């Protein structure tokens, strides 16, 4: 149905500001680092694959983690507990039916108990004040994909691929709103596969020019180019599947003009 | 929690128990939903809370508070006087006056257009989930099955009678249309005093829809004969004149109802567009008679 797309987009654009984490939060965490966060998110990707969860679930979990770490000091030995609870919450929100708690304790490799996961769930809910319906890069791409002429599954998968990569590296991606990252991921995927650009209809709809997407595009291009050399490889492995048309094997362009 | 006085039980189900309650300090009357609570916070409560918090509108029931102890979880709602199901029964002899039907439909669509443009699907719209007061308000309630559709919502639910044909035929995703289907069924029920499609089973439900609206084909609804639960052996029924389905409705009501019951979920009228139907040109706000 066409009627509601504008209102929804406007609403998500409004909501993504309210649901954003603090950009300099990691500097204020004395025991945890960007690198540790990267390890965690990469692991969650694997968890998603192993339990066949939606990509939206992964995206939401990362948002919860980043928001939680924006106001609570966490020690390195407890980071994974925050991670698991966020994934569980994300599953409960997004999945048709989530995995039961026991399955989430299983993936921690007996590091934490059932009781611990459930109490962390309660804590995260308290800290997030039950506001779980966060807009995600995934949501925006979904909206943007309706402006394809015509639709291209390679483009979609690559955009999804690039968007997921952005989850791994808090530096630089916490600087950008989901609508912006999605803007970049969409144009880059479009450019790589079809040679087309960020289309006029999306400029009008989003207010973003290609020029305004440039700073994020330059970062995402760098991420894309350096992806085979990144310490975290779960996302590339995920996107080798025919399910995603093996897009992580596609050569990125050398420049963006 | 110590500020609330339990007045009486008003509902019970798999979730837990619902109480009419009073705020001991402010005097505010509230509906308390108590969730039993090793599986943690239930998925439906997580959804109901985070979605309703975003939805402040005069035609959607207000979530006033959430109290989260260690071992119990309470959802505090504004209190309304009864549900439409109970009202429709009280009205079985007299009927609900048509201006009040119109007022109710109008407000229902406003609440729903608000939900939909905030990317929330209700999914469980039925008379007992719609609540009314004595000053003529109607509000959507029970977002226990509600879903955010920032990305499309896969099919698993809703009681049979108000279930859209695309769900019965096994579509892959929900869309806003499923909610409009439900309101259309409820609209006709207010008008006729009888459930529009009261099926015993999934197959009996489809067949009842087909007998009234005609068995859909590829012309009416492209893709229908390719749907997971469609059968070539489905009987081919003729569409029935709406003047025989909802007799006391004027041309405008019949027009709106048929657009709300449109087969193709892509072309089924939206709540937003339904608010501009000439049917609501003379909409007023009458007061119901409640027992
Ligand atoms: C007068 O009878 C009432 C009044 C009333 N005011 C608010 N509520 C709500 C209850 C509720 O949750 C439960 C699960 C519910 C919802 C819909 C129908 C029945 C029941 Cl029990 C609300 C919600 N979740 O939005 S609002 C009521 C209910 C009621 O009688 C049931």
């Amino acid at each position: 149905v066409p009627d509601y797309h504008e209102d929804i987009h406007t609403y998500l654009r409004e909501m993504e500001v309210k649901c954003k984490p603090k950009v300099g939060y990691m500097k204020k965490q004395p025991d945890i680092t960007n690198s540790m966060r990267a390890i965690l998110v990469d692991w969650l990707v694997e968890v998603g694959e192993e339990y066949k969860l939606q990509n939206e679930t992964l995206h939401l979990a990362v948002n919860y983690i980043d928001r939680f770490l924006s106001s609570m000091s966490v020690l390195r030995g407890k980071l994974q507990l925050v991670g698991t609870a966020a994934m569980l919450l994300a599953s409960k929100f997004e999945e048709i039916y989530p995995p039961e708690v026991a399955e989430f304790v299983y993936i921690t490799d007996d590091t934490y108990t059932k009781k611990q996961v459930l109490r962390m769930e309660h804590l995260v809910l308290k800290v997030l004040t039950f506001d779980l319906a966060a807009p995600t890069v995934n949501q925006f791409l979904t909206q943007y994909f309706l402006h394809q002429q015509p639709a291209n599954c390679k483009v979609e998968s690559l955009a999804m691929f690039l968007g997921e990569l952005s989850l791994i590296d808090a530096d630089p991606y916490l600087k950008y709103l989901p609508s912006v990252i999605a803007g970049a991921a969409f144009h880059l995927a479009l450019y790589t596969v079809t040679g087309q650009s960020w289309p006029e209809s999306l400029i009008r709809k989003t207010g973003y020019t290609l020029e305004s997407l440039k700073p994020c595009l330059m970062d995402l291009h760098q991420t894309y180019l350096k992806a085979p050399q990144h310490a975290q490889q779960s996302i590339r492995e995920k996107y080798k599947n025919s399910k995603y048309h093996g897009v992580s094997l596609l050569n990125p362009p050398e420049t963006l003009n | 929690m110590e500020n609330f006085q339990k007045v009486e039980k008003i509902g019970e189900g798999t979730y837990g128990v619902v109480y009419k309650a009073r705020n001991k300090l402010t005097g505010e009357v509230v509906a308390l939903k108590k969730i039993r609570l090793t599986e943690g916070v239930p998925s439906t409560a997580i959804r109901e809370i985070s979605l309703l918090k975003e939805l402040n509108h005069p035609n959607i029931v207000k979530l006033l508070d959430v109290i989260h102890t260690e071992n119990k979880l309470y959802l505090v709602f504004e209190f309304l006087h009864q549900d439409l199901k109970k009202f429709m029964d009280a009205s079985a002899l007299t009927g609900i006056p048509l201006p009040l039907i119109k007022s109710y439909l109008f407000q229902l669509l406003q609440g729903l257009a608000f939900c939909h443009s905030h990317r929330v699907l209700h999914r469980d719209l039925k008379p007992q989930n719609l609540l009314i007061n004595t000053e003529g308000a109607i509000k959507l309630a029970d977002f226990g099955l509600a879903r955010a559709f920032g990305v499309p919502v896969r099919t698993y639910v809703v009681t049979l009678w108000y279930r859209a044909p695309e769900i019965l035929l096994g579509c892959k995703y929900y869309s806003t249309a499923v909610d409009i289907w439900s309101l259309g069924c409820i609209f006709a029920e207010m008008v006729t005093r009888r459930a529009l499609f009261p099926g015993d089973s999934e197959i009996d439900q489809l067949f009842r829809i087909f007998r009234t609206l005609g068995t859909p084909d590829e012309v009416v609804w492209p893709g229908v004969t390719s749907m997971p639960d469609y059968k070539p052996s489905f009987p081919k029924w003729a569409r029935q004149d709406f003047s025989k389905v909802v007799p006391p409705l004027d041309e405008d009501g019949r027009s709106l109802l048929s657009q709300m019951l449109h087969y193709d979920p892509n072309k089924r009228i939206s709540a937003k567009a339904a608010l501009a139907h000439p049917f609501f040109q003379d909409v007023t706000k009458p007061v119901p008679h409640l027992r």
